[PDB]
């Protein structure tokens, strides 16, 4: 428990996301502006930060490989070799040659 | 691509410190079919369905001006239903430039 | 970004059918070769009715 | 609370079905006789004759409507002079529980929001060439199994045997060489 | 050789010619591509 | 982290919990849905918490039921199917605490490796 | 279908197998031919099956 | 069902005074949909067609037990000889 | 240009995308040329290609062929594992 | 007029007669017979009866019907 | 009056009832073909009438293609909204218009009348030669109506090509839509015209053309150089109305329109290009076959384009709004169901998949996907979209979960078991079926049934 709080505590300080690269051009907002909008506003989704967006997602991707490598070599099993070929007497008469 | 219109940091700053966002509703109402009354006759629903539109409906902001119901294409500009004879006058696309002469113009 | 889950999705379902895919040809190599399902010598012509 | 409980009252149910008599009961056909309504049937709908036995499109009742000058009669606005300004009121339609019925009370709140654009030019375009060259990427990787798989098919064999295949209505025709 | 009961027979079924086995793999060979192009669109129809 | 990062001119909310609560309701009626996650009758406005006083930008937020049913409501305050649950109490979780986050969508998808797989193989 | 035999058995030994044929019926007036029979096949099928005998036996000389 | 009231996370937070309001419910009740009976008819018809889509209906079954005996007694006598697990499929 | 963002070609190479018009003929003629190309130096070219004795191996084909060399995997791969069709009743 | 703005203004208003309805259906109607009625009538042409018994061009039981 | 009318918002009206009208006949025959191949044997056909089953699928091709979806999706929205969309009093002409709805009627009556007159064999609605010319005089009355039909095409193509002209606004995505339509028709109409009178000069005039030393190949050059133009010009208006429909209900600016219409172009002229590929199993050359196979394949880019443009306008959109309307939900069943149609259209587009695939129900449902599904479920969304506009009512559709969710459902369980009886393989355009193949012909007819009983719920 002190590890899990520890690594806990390691990867939320490392994670705590940067102010963004704004790609638009937007202003600055005047200094000592405080909330104006209300929250009756349409609704804007909550997006994950990239580095945590990226942690969750790898966790993801590493756990639906990690359980196909389980399902393949604990769930499943191997064929064995095929049964020996043997020479076998075909049918004497096709059903419906005339007789 | 369109990514709204620029804005300056000066026409974001306030008049007042109290000044918030205007919180109008921007829905028109509660509406159903529209429903005629049986005494009307054929031209009084008519009169009555033309009192229905919603496409001559607006909001009034706090300065007086109004912001019509707007729709991307002209589909939704004609009386519903559609009567027999809709643009008499032609609709009018306003373009927006930076040109102008002086003739317009007063000292 | 969210797109991205998608292809990995479509990468990791499409992954499936390779895996059969490959076993399929494994098996159909190992058809003519070792399965007793193959016979030969075996089919005679009916002839006419 | 019943919304419909508010305007039960404009709507009583109705006797006929389909809202008519028997013509029998009141012939509905003929054209009413009262005065400024020749125009319509006497349950209110347009009388054949206005429409279509002589419709005025056709020369039927032959009335210009504009007058000597050029002129037809215009509604004016409603002006009201303030305040050493001369204004005009617009007219205001009335409130939708007259045309519609349900009280105009506790309507949910829907904000002004201007339009939901997509921003980032830069990571945009860069989408929009992947709609674009992802789909050619796979066309591209099919293009050369395409290829091989025709000249497969269109392989010079050194064939040995041929038998000749005829079909007729409707039985297939088979011919072999015989053994020698 | 003939059709049997209730089967998907996906790409086809049992070949005899090299030709045959060459048609099955090459809709085994594309069906994958198939199931992203579909799995990538449609997991992003939503609001 | 619209609010967090991007944006500080909205109201930002607090966590009442990060799991949806369950609720019975009833068609024909309105229920109001706490926006701000300081009200002691959550989901709902209890009368004394910011979205009752119309305080720092903070409104109830009207919903109604087509039918009766039980039906989910957000805890978070930020699912973007607000007042109703999709799934956004999890991610706002995940951002709070990434390494539980990671522990959980691991554990996902390796059952659903697992069984895919399993089925297909 | 000597192919669709052989990959049955080496999918079912790998892992969970399921066909449909083998659980539910292939035609639909299976809900009336429960007792229902061919007694004249059931005669001259018997019958070639004793015939095939004896020309297997003389095959085998 | 008369439902349980659930406190959740923090309890505090659900310690004021409801009145008419809904009382938050443990998560079992929105599965059963409050034990409504039509639901689990309901839930019982999704899995009834689910199975239907995918592996046909099974409620054949009894009606074929006997014309699947007779199938299953051909394909070893007459049919192509099966190997191994494929003995357990007959077409 | 191929398989070019073209906003990379306006911002690299502005003095050559600044009539755009000019620059989308551009576009249509050079992929034009590269198809007629295709046709008639790749696919027509007549008794050309059957040089089987040159297929390329790339160094990922030696890397891979080196490794299984080391060991008795490569011998191992190329033997005939099957060369008799019926196995033997005891 | 105002009893002329709107196309088809009797039904837009609600006080079109039904029978306008009726016919509209009924032409419908009538138009699918044409499938119906000439396989009807070229079933007996063929064969002598207007619909087939399921399975009656193959071999039946003895007990079938 | 009625049939006098010009207005060209009744004219539109008129084409959606008479596609109806129609469609009834088109969907009493599709109920025909599953309940005889419900199981094997003869059902509702005698062994003696077989002609009457290939004159049933026949005729369902021949009037769900010319005579209900192209008159309601090139004819009906199109008549009523594009004089609008361009802000134009009217259309540019009016006694035109008003004389293409009546041919389309006229040419219905003889089709139909032609089945209770004549004998009635089939030769399929693609009319092979040999086949269609020693047949008996209905195929010289379908021969009519197709021509009489193409006289309906042409002079409508006409007509909306006439806007460029006189446009007052912006051409939006759909009023491109209507326009390479038109040229698509204008281009491709007249070759069909010429073969077709080339199969009446055989039928009726003592022509060889399709007797030996005349190749009989050539009819499906030509006819197919028409055919697939002709898919296109069924389906660009469905994308056409599909885009408007996003956008509004969405409240978002089309993305990327110029790539939008420069898409539809593409389409088009990919389109008169690619007809080759209905003819792969003759034994055309094989440089022949190369070229048309790759170009078909590239025709998914723009295509593809499109379909990543419309996921895009969806996504983002408010959640506040309900998106539970029926005309939201058949446009977004749309992306969903033409990816599908789409793929499997790629996969047969690989000629050596197509020598299996050629001829089997696997393209039927193809084909069903894209129009039986998704061009039939984007003219109702459009419809619903325009009924405040149109005003029709006494119908449950605007808000109806039910019936998109049962449409959904049961046409699919109709054509998705068609793509396996394709691996199988059970033939097109046969009544009669092993009966190792009565378990998906089943499933499928069952799904058929169900598919009516649900539009009888509307009313
Ligand atoms: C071991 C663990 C290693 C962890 C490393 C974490 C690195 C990381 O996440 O860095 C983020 C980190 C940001 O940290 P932060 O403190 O959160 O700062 C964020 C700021 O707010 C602002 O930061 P900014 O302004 O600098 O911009 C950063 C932001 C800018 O973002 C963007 O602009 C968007 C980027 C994504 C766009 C994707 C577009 C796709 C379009 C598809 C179109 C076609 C669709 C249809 C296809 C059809 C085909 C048929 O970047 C992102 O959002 C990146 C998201 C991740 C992209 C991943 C792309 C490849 C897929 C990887 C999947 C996961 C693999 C895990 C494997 C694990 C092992 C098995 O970036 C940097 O430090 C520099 C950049
Ligand atoms: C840890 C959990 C996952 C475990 C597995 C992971 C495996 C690795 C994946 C890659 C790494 C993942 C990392 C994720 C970390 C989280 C990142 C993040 O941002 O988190 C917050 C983020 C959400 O946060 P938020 O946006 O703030 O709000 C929270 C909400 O929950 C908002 O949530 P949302 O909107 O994101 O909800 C997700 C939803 C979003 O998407 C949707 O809801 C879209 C659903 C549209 C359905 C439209 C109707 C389709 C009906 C078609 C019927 C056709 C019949 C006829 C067919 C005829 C064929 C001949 O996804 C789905 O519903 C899955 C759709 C997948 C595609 C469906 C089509 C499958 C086709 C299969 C092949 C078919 C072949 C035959 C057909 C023809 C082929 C050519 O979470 C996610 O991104 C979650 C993604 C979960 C994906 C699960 C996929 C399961 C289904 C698999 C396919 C089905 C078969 C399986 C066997
Ligand atoms: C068979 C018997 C009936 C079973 C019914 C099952 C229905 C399932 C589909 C429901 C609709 C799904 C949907 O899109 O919901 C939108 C909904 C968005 O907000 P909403 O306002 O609640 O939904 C409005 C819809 O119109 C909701 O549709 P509505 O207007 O018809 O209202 C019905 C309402 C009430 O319906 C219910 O109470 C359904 C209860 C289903 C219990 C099933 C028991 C087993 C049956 C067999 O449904 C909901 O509240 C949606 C609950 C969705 C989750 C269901 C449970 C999933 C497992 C946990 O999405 C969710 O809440 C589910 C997102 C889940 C995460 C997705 C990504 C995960 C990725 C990682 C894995
Ligand atoms: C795919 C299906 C499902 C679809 C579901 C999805 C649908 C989504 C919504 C779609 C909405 C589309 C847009 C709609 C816009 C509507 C606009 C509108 O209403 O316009 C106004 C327009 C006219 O209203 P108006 O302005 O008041 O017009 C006044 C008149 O102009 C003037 O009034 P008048 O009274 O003076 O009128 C003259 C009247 C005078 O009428 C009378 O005097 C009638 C007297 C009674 C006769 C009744 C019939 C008798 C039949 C006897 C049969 C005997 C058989 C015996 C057999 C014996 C065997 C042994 O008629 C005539 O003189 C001529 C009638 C000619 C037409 C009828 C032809 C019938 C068939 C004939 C077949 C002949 C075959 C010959 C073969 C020969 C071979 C040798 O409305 C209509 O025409 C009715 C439209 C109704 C439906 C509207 C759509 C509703 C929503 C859809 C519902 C579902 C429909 C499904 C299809 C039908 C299934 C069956
Ligand atoms: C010795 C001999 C020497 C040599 C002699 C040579 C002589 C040479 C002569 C050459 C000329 C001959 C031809 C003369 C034509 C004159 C045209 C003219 O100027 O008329 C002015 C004249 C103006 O009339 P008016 O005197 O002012 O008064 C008219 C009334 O007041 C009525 O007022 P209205 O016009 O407002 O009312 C019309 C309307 C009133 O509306 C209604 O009846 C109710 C509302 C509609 C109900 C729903 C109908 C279904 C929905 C249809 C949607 C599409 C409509 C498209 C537009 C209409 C197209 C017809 O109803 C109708 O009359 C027809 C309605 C639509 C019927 C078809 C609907 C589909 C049924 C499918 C059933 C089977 C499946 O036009 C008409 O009103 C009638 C024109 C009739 C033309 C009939 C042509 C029929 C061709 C059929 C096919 C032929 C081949 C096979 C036949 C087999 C038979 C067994
Ligand atoms: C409107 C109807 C319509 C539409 C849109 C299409 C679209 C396509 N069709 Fe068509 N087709 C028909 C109607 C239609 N078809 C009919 C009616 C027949 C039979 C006529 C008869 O024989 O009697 C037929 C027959 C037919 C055949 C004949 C098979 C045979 O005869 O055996 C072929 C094969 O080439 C074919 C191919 C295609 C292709 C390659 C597309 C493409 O347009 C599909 C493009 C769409 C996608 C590819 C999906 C969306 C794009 C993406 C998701 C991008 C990513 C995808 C990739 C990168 C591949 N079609
Ligand atoms: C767009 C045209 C169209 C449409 C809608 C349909 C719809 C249907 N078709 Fe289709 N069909 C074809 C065009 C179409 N078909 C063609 C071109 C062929 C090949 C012809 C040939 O082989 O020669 C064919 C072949 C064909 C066959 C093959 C028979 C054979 O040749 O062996 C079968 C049965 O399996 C079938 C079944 C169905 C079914 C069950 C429906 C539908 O009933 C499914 C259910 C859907 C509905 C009932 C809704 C339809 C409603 C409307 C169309 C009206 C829309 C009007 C408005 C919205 C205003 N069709
Ligand atoms: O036809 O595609
Ligand atoms: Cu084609
Ligand atoms: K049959
Ligand atoms: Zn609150
Ligand atoms: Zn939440």
């Amino acid at each position: 428990a002190a590890v899990r709080s520890q690594i806990e505590a390691a990867v939320y300080k490392w994670t705590r996301p940067r102010p963004p690269r704004l790609g638009v051009a937007v202003p600055r907002s005047p200094p000592g502006t405080g909330i104006l909008f209300h929250t009756n506003m349409q609704t804007i989704r909550y997006s994950l930060s990239p580095k945590v967006w990226v942690l969750v997602t790898g966790a993801a991707l590493v756990g639906v490989f990690s359980g196909q490598r389980f399902a393949q070599t604990v769930l499943l099993s191997k064929n064995p070799p095929n049964p020996p070929r043997y020479r076998e007497k075909p049918p004497v008469r096709h059903p419906h040659t005339p007789d | 691509i369109y990514e709204g219109q620029t804005v300056q940091e000066s026409e974001l700053i306030p008049q007042e410190d109290d000044w918030v966002i205007e919180e109008t509703n921007f829905c028109l109402g509660r509406n159903c079919y529209v429903r005629f009354r049986e005494e009307d006759d054929l031209a009084r629903r008519a009169l009555h369905q033309m009192d229905s539109q919603l496409n001559k409906m607006h909001t009034r902001l706090r300065d007086g001006t109004v912001i019509p119901y707007m729709s991307f294409h002209p589909d939704e500009m004609v009386d519903r239903p559609a009567p027999i004879h809709t643009f008499s006058e032609k609709p009018l696309l306003k373009w927006t430039w930076d040109e102008t002469y002086e003739e317009a113009y007063d000292d | 970004r969210d797109w991205l889950i998608g292809v990995m999705l479509g990468m990791y379902l499409g992954n499936l059918c390779v895996q059969q895919h490959r076993q399929y040809r494994v098996d159909m190599k190992l058809f003519y070769l070792e399965a007793p399902e193959h016979k030969i010598n075996w089919v005679k012509p009916r002839g006419d009715l | 609370k019943s919304y419909y409980d508010d305007f039960k009252d404009r709507l009583k149910p109705g006797k006929y079905t389909q809202g008519r008599c028997p013509q029998s009961e009141g012939d509905y056909r003929q054209e009413s006789k009262t005065i400024g309504r020749e125009h319509l049937n006497d349950d209110g709908t347009r009388s054949k004759r206005y429409t279509v036995k002589e419709a005025d499109a056709l020369g039927y009742h032959y009335h210009p409507p504009i007058d000597k000058k050029g002129q037809v009669y215009v509604k004016g606005p409603n002006t009201v002079i303030e305040r050493g300004q001369t204004w005009i009121k617009g007219y205001e339609l009335p409130s939708m529980e007259y045309t519609y019925g349900p009280k105009q009370e506790d309507i949910p709140f829907y904000p002004r929001v201007k339009l939901n654009v997509w921003g980032n030019y830069n990571l945009v375009m860069k989408v929009e060439f992947l709609f674009f060259y992802l789909p050619t990427i796979i066309v591209f990787g099919i293009c050369i199994p395409v290829y091989t798989i025709n000249f497969a098919q269109e392989e010079v064999i050194y064939t040995t045997m041929t038998v000749k295949v005829t079909g007729r209505q409707w039985y297939w025709v088979y011919e072999v060489e015989s053994p020698t | 050789d003939i059709p049997w009961p209730a089967r998907t027979d996906w790409g086809g079924h049992d070949p005899a010619t090299p030709f045959a086995e060459l048609m099955i793999n090459t809709h085994s060979m594309f069906w994958p591509v198939a199931i992203f192009i579909y799995v990538s669109a449609i997991y992003m129809v939503k609001k | 982290t619209w609010t967090e990062i991007w944006w500080e001119h909205d109201p930002t909310p607090k966590v009442a919990q990060y799991r949806p609560y369950v609720c019975t309701v009833e068609s024909g009626k309105v229920y109001w849905w706490c926006a701000c996650g300081e009200s002691k009758t959550q989901p709902w406005v209890d009368g004394h918490c910011k979205c009752s006083k119309r305080e720092g930008g903070f409104r109830p937020r009207r919903w109604e039921p087509e039918h009766d049913g039980v039906r989910l409501f957000c805890g978070c305050k930020s699912c973007f199917s607000s007042p109703t649950w999709n799934g956004g109490c999890f991610t706002k979780w995940m951002q709070s605490n990434p390494a539980g986050g990671m522990l959980y969508c691991f554990a996902a998808a390796f059952g659903f490796g697992t069984l895919t797989v399993y089925r297909k193989f | 279908n000597p192919i669709t035999r052989y990959l049955d058995r080496r999918r079912a030994e790998r892992g969970p197998y399921y066909l449909m044929s083998n659980v539910l019926p292939y035609h639909p007036h299976f809900l009336w031919m429960r007792n229902s029979h061919d007694y004249e096949a059931a005669e001259a099928l018997a019958a070639r099956r004793e015939k095939d005998r004896e020309l297997a036996a003389k095959l085998e000389a | 069902y008369t439902p349980s009231f659930e406190r959740g996370l923090n309890p505090e937070l659900t310690s004021g005074d409801y009145g008419d309001m809904p009382k938050p419910q443990p998560l079992i009740d929105f599965f059963t949909q409050n034990r409504n009976p039509w639901f689990g008819f309901a839930m019982f018809c999704g899995f009834n067609f689910l199975w239907w889509a995918f592996f046909g209906a099974w409620q054949i079954r009894p009606l074929w037990a006997s014309q699947r005996k007779s199938l299953a007694e051909a394909d070893r006598l007459y049919g192509p000889t099966k190997y191994g697990v494929g003995k357990k499929y007959i077409n | 240009s191929i398989f070019t963002p073209m906003d990379w070609m306006f911002y690299y190479f502005p003095n050559y995308s600044r009539d755009k018009v000019a620059l989308m003929a551009r576009q249509i003629k050079i992929h034009f040329a590269i198809g007629f190309a295709l046709v008639f130096l790749v696919y027509h070219p007549p008794y050309k290609g059957a040089d089987y004795g040159n297929f390329h191996k790339s160094p990922l084909y030696w890397y891979k062929y080196n490794q299984l060399e080391r060991s008795g995997q490569l011998q191992e791969n190329l033997r005939i594992k099957r060369d008799w069709f019926y196995d033997e009743d005891p | 007029n105002l009893e002329d703005h709107f196309d088809l203004a009797e039904y837009m208003m609600k006080m079109h007669n039904p029978m306008s309805e009726y016919l509209y259906w009924i032409a419908g109607f009538v138009s699918g017979l044409h499938g119906i009625l000439p396989l009807l009538h070229s079933n007996y042409y063929f064969s002598g009866m207007f619909l087939p018994r399921d399975n009656d061009n193959t071999q039946l039981c003895d007990d079938s019907w | 009056f009625y049939i006098l009318v010009n207005n060209n918002k009744r004219i539109g009206i008129y084409y959606i009832k008479l596609s109806i009208i129609i469609g009834i006949l088109g969907i009493v025959l599709s109920y025909i073909i599953r309940v005889e191949l419900y199981n094997s044997g003869n059902r509702i056909i005698k062994y003696d009438n077989v002609n009457y089953y290939n004159m049933v699928i026949t005729l369902h091709g021949l009037l769900m293609i010319f005579y209900i979806i192209m008159p309601g999706l090139y004819g009906g929205i199109p008549l009523y909204i594009l004089p609008i969309l361009s802000v134009i009093t009217d259309i540019v002409l009016p006694r035109i218009n008003n004389i293409s709805i009546i041919i389309v009627l006229i040419s219905y009556i003889v089709v139909i009348n032609s089945i209770v007159i004549e004998y009635n064999i089939g030769t399929g609605w693609t009319l092979y030669p040999p086949l269609s010319i020693i047949g008996t005089v209905i195929v010289n009355m379908i021969l009519y109506g197709l021509i009489i039909i193409g006289i309906s095409s042409i002079i409508s193509a006409i007509n909306f090509m006439n806007i460029l002209i006189v446009i007052d606004g912006i051409i939006y995505v759909y009023i491109w839509s209507i326009i390479i339509t038109s040229v698509l028709l204008i281009i491709s109409l007249p070759i069909l015209n010429g073969i077709l009178l080339m199969i009446l000069s055989d039928i009726y005039f003592n022509s060889i053309y399709f007797i030996l030393n005349g190749d009989v190949v050539l009819y499906q050059h030509l006819f197919w150089y028409f055919g697939h133009p002709e898919v296109y010009i069924l389906i660009l208006p469905a994308f056409g109305i599909i885009s408007i429909i996003l956008s509004v209900l969405n409240n978002k600016i089309i993305f990327g329109m110029k790539s939008m219409i420069l898409a539809i172009i593409m389409i088009s002229i990919l389109g008169s290009i690619v007809w080759a590929h209905h003819i792969y199993t003759v034994g055309l050359e094989l440089d022949t076959k190369i070229y048309f196979n790759n170009l078909t394949l590239i025709i998914s880019i723009p295509t593809g384009n499109k379909i990543y443009n419309w996921i895009i306008l969806y996504i983002g959109s408010y959640n506040i709004l309900y998106n539970g309307y029926q005309s939201l939900i058949f446009s977004i069943m749309f992306i969903i169901i033409f990816i599908i149609g789409g793929i499997t259209g790629i996969i047969i587009s690989i000629d050596i998949i197509d020598i299996g695939l050629h001829d089997t129900y696997y393209i039927v449902s193809h084909f069903h996907y894209i129009l039986s599904i998704g061009a039939v479920i984007s003219l109702l969304a459009g419809i619903l979209l325009l009924k405040d506009i149109i005003g029709y009512y006494n119908v449950i559709i605007k808000i109806n979960k039910y019936f998109g969710l049962l449409l959904f459902i049961n046409i699919n369980i109709i054509f998705t078991p068609q793509f396996i009886i394709g691996f199988n393989v059970m033939p097109r355009r046969i009544l009669e079926y092993s009966d190792n193949i009565i378990v998906w012909n089943l499933i499928s007819s069952i799904g058929s049934i169900s598919t009516i009983l649900i539009l009888l719920s509307i009313f």
